[PDB]
């Protein structure tokens, strides 16, 4: 009856150190439709998050595109975590720029 | 532009 | 060639928390174009695209109203719903719904839909003769009979061979600039050894629109379905979509693979190797 969320996190435009680009975390196949969602930067919660209009896909599972503003650095580490009610403990994925 | 739908459809 | 309009209605009740929410947006093919949120501190429909902009005042209090109207609608089904399948009234449900119109290169009526589900799961559809319901269960079956008594089918077709079809037509002009412009894909091949001897070939497919894409790893020509690991198509958030097929090869081996892209915007399907 519940449906848990495939998570992708990467970037708007080809990541290039020192170049403003937006950070994207990509939930989808999800039922039902509640979920928490937060972008991390070096394990920290990003405080200007914006979303897209919560969808659906053609077998009814939802959709949401989480994304910040950010500019990359060599060191800085990104993430996206994820919780559902299918999720025990939240997920985390971190921003791998070559997936 | 949406459907102009009524309480008939009610389910 | 081909287009499609479609809106998505959601309703979602939450115990102890206010009454149901229902959202509703609307598509052009893959560039949503409208919504609206009964949880918004002033719930109208709102424009979402620069091309539905220019529809008039008008235009905005009817597509307003008909949301405020099936806000009220949802709820009711909600509760019914909830009598159909015996349940208590301590737990959440969804229920959803999409209808519209798809076209065919031609700008004729190719098909239409209007169907539904409860807490995800298949309910009622309007079936492609516009005239009749598929049911899943003896609950959906309630609904079928109340719906052939009201002609809900008999609205649908109307508004499915006319309105629909007639400002999705509309719409493609308004927005034919980027609705009826296609981006193909900017593409390239990335390599990641695993270990000494195996390496990472990782196909790539961005900036694309629409979001249908193909894209496939061949070895020695052959195609390598059970082999490849293909990530689901993502949006960029700038209207665009991103894709990856990635294979995994022998070291020394990469010139035996090819990737292969398909899309809309291209002039011709392209190979690429690493």
């Amino acid at each position: 009856i519940q449906r848990t969320p495939k998570i992708q996190v990467y970037s708007r435009h080809p990541a290039e150190n020192g170049k403003s680009n937006f950070l994207n975390c990509y939930v989808s196949g999800f039922h039902p439709s509640d979920i928490e969602v937060d972008l991390l930067k070096n394990g920290e919660r990003i405080e200007k998050v914006e979303h897209s209009d919560l969808s659906f896909s053609k077998d009814w599972s939802f959709y949401l595109l989480y994304y910040t503003e950010f500019t990359p650095t060599e060191k800085d580490e990104y993430a996206c975590r994820v919780n559902h009610v299918t999720l025990s403990q939240p997920k985390i994925v971190k921003w791998d720029r070559d997936m | 532009h949406e459907e102009a739908v009524s309480v008939d459809r009610v389910l | 060639g081909s287009h499609s309009m479609r809106y998505f209605h959601t309703a979602m009740s939450r115990p102890g928390r206010g009454e149901p929410r229902f959202i509703t947006v609307g598509y052009v093919d893959d560039t949503l174009f409208v919504r609206f949120d009964s949880d918004a501190t002033s719930p109208r429909k709102e424009p979402r695209a620069p091309w539905i902009e220019q529809e008039g005042p008008e235009y905005w209090d009817r597509e307003t109203q008909i949301s405020k109207t099936n806000t009220q609608t949802y709820r009711e089904s909600l509760r019914n719903l909830r009598g159909y399948y015996n349940q208590s009234e301590a737990g959440s449900h969804t229920l959803q719904s999409m209808y519209g119109c798809d076209l065919g290169p031609d700008g004729r009526l190719l098909r239409g839909h209007d169907q539904y589900a409860y807490d995800g799961k298949d309910y009622i559809a309007l079936n492609e003769d516009l005239r009749s319901w598929t049911a899943a269960d003896t609950a959906a079956q309630i609904t079928q009979r109340k719906w052939e008594a009201a002609r809900v089918a008999e609205q649908d077709r109307a508004y499915l061979e006319g309105t629909c079809v007639e400002w999705l037509r509309r719409y493609l002009e308004n927005g034919k600039d980027t609705l009826e412009r296609a981006d193909p894909p900017k593409t390239h091949v990335t390599h990641h050894p695993i270990s000494d001897h195996e390496a990472t070939l990782r196909c790539w497919a961005l900036g694309f629109y629409p979001a249908e894409i193909t894209l496939t790893w061949q070895r020695d020509g052959e195609d390598q379905t059970q082999d490849t690991e293909l990530v689901e198509t993502r949006p960029a958030g700038d209207r665009t979509f991103q894709k990856w097929a990635a294979v995994v090869v022998p070291s020394g081996e990469e010139q035996r693979y090819t990737c292969h892209v398909q899309h809309e915007g291209l002039p011709k399907p392209l190979t690429l190797r690493w």
